[PDB]
């Protein structure tokens, strides 16, 4: 968070935080009730998101579906929609923390080490997290969805 | 290290679940107190200087450990000590402004005990000194920033003890 | 470190006696054996990456580690350790060519368990996915390859047990 | 040996041994069989050419054991031929390993701190391994020979 | 000590004292009576210095003995004689032991943190301890008070 | 480190008194016998490559140590081995000329058991050396000028022990 990061650059030159820092603090405390209703909005929505969001996925990459392909079969395909459920989990803790460190240290460190291990299209994992995003940010009203579009385009180009 | 925020989250992370209508709260309570730790902190960061001297002549000055033979006896051993407050006090209000303990485990109470015990400095002055900067930082503060704040100073008290 | 050769050099060094018959039969066994030695660590460097990916999905994959909560969950933790087991493929790979375990417990065993037990990873989680690729490897370098690159497996499994 | 040496750098760079770095093993256990061969002929001729070795050395210095010399009587002047022994013994390590890393580590590493504490003419002692490759050489065939003396070589190259 | 300087130098190189460094120690020791008569005459006129040299220092900064100063009272100005005879032992160790490192390392490493931490004017201790210089000198002799004046000038320095 | 000097300044520095009549005497007792520490210093300078060597030849050489198995063996263990009687002869020296063995607590002596016992040193053999050189240290500098020497001789081996 940002309180967590004033703290580590303070604590990095052995001073207390400066009224500019602690300005970053008061205004993230304020605007905290607006971020935690957008989590909210996201986690009501969660099933559907995920469901819309691989059928889009899958449309426009039908390779991965098909026969070859790294998610093809129910099993396979079902442990996709998980990665998408993980990853808007993801997005939660980033929009609430109003950083992307908790999506950064959680599913995006190494993670192409992952997915390439596994055999995974990771432009096709990039595509996937595209689609929640214009379905996550649907549900959410027009100030909501630039703020919390920032999140998933964080782990967009992470995976790129 | 971690925060109230991130704390959270990390809770939610082991086990695997979103945010939880209990969890949820526990934030909202972080967030509508944050105005109070952000004006208790700008209050000890301008009176950072006053709280570690009057804190040091109530308990450490005038006793057995600033004569001749004692701890504090000595310019360097003197101006170390001081060093100690401001080290103790700057890391209470990071563990009060950030409302989670974590930093003071990680980057002042590890290895800490140990490193007095070696050098043959008193744990128990220590203590008095740090207990003297919580009824002094309260008084400033105020009723409700002295509490939280005590909290972050009892707890590096723990960790020497 | 020590491969077969000076490891019967540092032996018959200690005595202070030169080679003896005994000695140099050790010698002829492992020159006799240098072309299969060879012959597995080239099918091995070039299916490098499989054998690890068969062995975590043999093992590891599509359990409670993998699951949050568990040691694999998160994809720092999840690199980390398929990272682990291409050093254990690598290393093993140096004791069979070398013909000498010397490499194991100077530059892999050597503080490994005390490492693991502080972070928290599963010793016998990993003694699974060790043994899993010695089924895998023995499959594509042979029987005569596969046995021996398997008394090394094992040694890195006894060393963290 | 070779074996260690491209293990050693292919661990330093975090890599499987190149096919350049295996074919060195490979002609190496090809050849490990013959430099057997000449280990054998030396361990077999190791008393007579300590002996002529020692007989050629004092001839060329007889100032080490003439009457305040270093090897002066019949202890000292032993002492000395034991000296050429484990030299003559490093030597079949060396030729057997195929390096002269055994022949390093054990008997060249400090060896001048040794003999200036003792008071032993260096260049006298090179003097001594020069006879022992001599002698050892002849016993040796034409190819053998050139083998086997690079490992004298570099010992009187260290000592020098 | 020089003693002490001359062996820490010489095992920082590795390496025996020179001739030039144990001749440091060798004067050292000769005029080591010297300056134990110096350091006796301080301390039989322990009590009088401290008291004049207090007397001097109150008539040439009165504020700091005036209200609101720090030495304001009997047990505050008491406290500040005290410091004078902390200082006036630390130049009597200085003095035998022919350098200022016992001085240094105990009441001067760090001496401004202290008393900007207590609020005393160190300005005003370094006048106090140049009462003290003068009134100590007094009681030696010509030689002895350029000499044991030089251990004062450092306190002062180190003030400043 | 401390010295003669130093180390009654610090006794009385401690208790907080000045340099009592009997702390003087103290510090005359060591000028009084600092020519003589000083010539024993320039002598065993001199002599330093001598002492050792007839230190080694007297004790060490021609046993079990230095041959094949022992520790002494091999040119790397042998000049290791002589190099360390060059530090205790230097140390020892140092000792002598400050009047205070707390140069060989620190410098020498910290850690050097646990060292030793580590690698497979020999601690009898080690005490051997040390002793050796005190008796041939005590012809040169003489009787008055050996008795001192031989207190920090004994000091060092007091430590391995
Ligand atoms: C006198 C020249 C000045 C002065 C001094 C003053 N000092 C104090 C209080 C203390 N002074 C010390 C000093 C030392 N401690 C050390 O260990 C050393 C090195 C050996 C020194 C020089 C200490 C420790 C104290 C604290 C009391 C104690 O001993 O426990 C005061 C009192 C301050 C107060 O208000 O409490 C004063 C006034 N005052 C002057 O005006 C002069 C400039
Ligand atoms: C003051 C209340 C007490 C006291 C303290 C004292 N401390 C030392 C020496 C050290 N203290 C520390 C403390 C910290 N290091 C840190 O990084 C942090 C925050 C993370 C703290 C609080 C360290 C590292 C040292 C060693 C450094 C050094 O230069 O010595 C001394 C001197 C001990 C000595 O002999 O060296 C003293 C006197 N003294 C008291 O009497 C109080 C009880
Ligand atoms: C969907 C967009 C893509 C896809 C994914 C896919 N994933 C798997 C298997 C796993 N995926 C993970 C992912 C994570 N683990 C983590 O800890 C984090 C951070 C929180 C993430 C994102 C894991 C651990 C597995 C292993 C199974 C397990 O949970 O134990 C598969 C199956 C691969 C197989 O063949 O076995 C697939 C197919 N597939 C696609 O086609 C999309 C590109
Ligand atoms: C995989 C089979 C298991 C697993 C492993 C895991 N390891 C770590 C952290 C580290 N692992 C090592 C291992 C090595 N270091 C070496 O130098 C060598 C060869 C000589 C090996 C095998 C090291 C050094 C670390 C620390 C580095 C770091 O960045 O953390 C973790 C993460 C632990 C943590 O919380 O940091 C994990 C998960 N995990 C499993 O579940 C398997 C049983
Ligand atoms: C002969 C060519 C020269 C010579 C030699 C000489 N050597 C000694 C005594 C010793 N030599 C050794 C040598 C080694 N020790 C090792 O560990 C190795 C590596 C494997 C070597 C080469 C040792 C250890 C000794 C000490 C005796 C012992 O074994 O305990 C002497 C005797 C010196 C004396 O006066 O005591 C001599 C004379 N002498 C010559 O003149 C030639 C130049
Ligand atoms: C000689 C009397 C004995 C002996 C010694 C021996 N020592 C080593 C290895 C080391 N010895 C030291 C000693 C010191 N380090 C210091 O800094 C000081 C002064 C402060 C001393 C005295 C150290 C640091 C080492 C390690 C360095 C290294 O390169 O090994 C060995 C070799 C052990 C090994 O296997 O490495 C030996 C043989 N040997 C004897 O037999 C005598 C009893």
């Amino acid at each position: 968070s940002v309180v967590t990061k004033s703290i580590v650059n303070a604590d990095a030159e052995a001073r207390y935080l400066s009224p500019g820092e602690l300005d970053r603090i008061k205004n993230f405390v304020s605007t905290g009730e607006r971020r935690l209703r957008i989590a909210q909005t996201l986690t009501e929505n969660r099933e559907r998101i995920v469901k819309q969001a691989g059928d889009q996925l899958f449309q426009k990459r039908p390779d991965v579906v098909s026969p070859g392909g790294n998610a093809y079969g129910e099993e396979m395909t079902a442990t996709c929609l998980r990665d998408l459920d993980y990853y808007l989990r993801l997005v939660t803790y980033g929009i609430v923390a109003g950083d992307v460190t908790p999506i950064e240290e959680i599913g995006l460190v190494g993670v192409r080490e992952m997915y390439n291990s596994l055999g995974t299209p990771i432009p096709a994992v990039a595509e996937g997290i595209r689609a929640m995003k214009n379905v996550a940010c649907s549900l959410l009203s027009a100030e909501d969805a630039a703020e919390a579009g920032s999140y998933f385009d964080f782990v967009i180009g992470a995976m790129q | 290290m971690q925060d109230a925020i991130t704390a959270v989250i990390n809770a939610s992370d082991v086990q695997g679940k979103y945010l939880d209508t209990a969890a949820m709260e526990k934030l909202k309570a972080y967030f509508a107190t944050g105005e109070l730790r952000v004006r208790a902190a700008s209050v000890i960061s301008a009176n950072a200087a006053n709280i570690v001297k009057e804190a040091v002549a109530k308990s450490l000055l005038y006793s057995d450990i600033t004569r001749p033979g004692g701890n504090m006896y000595t310019t360097r051993r003197y101006a170390a000590c001081i060093r100690d407050l401001d080290y103790y006090l700057r890391y209470a209000t990071y563990a009060m402004l950030a409302g989670d303990p974590s930093i003071l485990d990680e980057r002042v109470l590890n290895g800490l005990k140990e490193t007095y015990n070696s050098l043959g400095v008193p744990i128990a002055a220590t203590v008095q000194a740090i207990q003297a900067m919580k009824e002094v930082t309260a008084s400033l503060v105020g009723a409700d920033a002295g509490k939280e704040m005590g909290i972050y100073f009892d707890y590096i008290c723990s960790g020497l003890s």
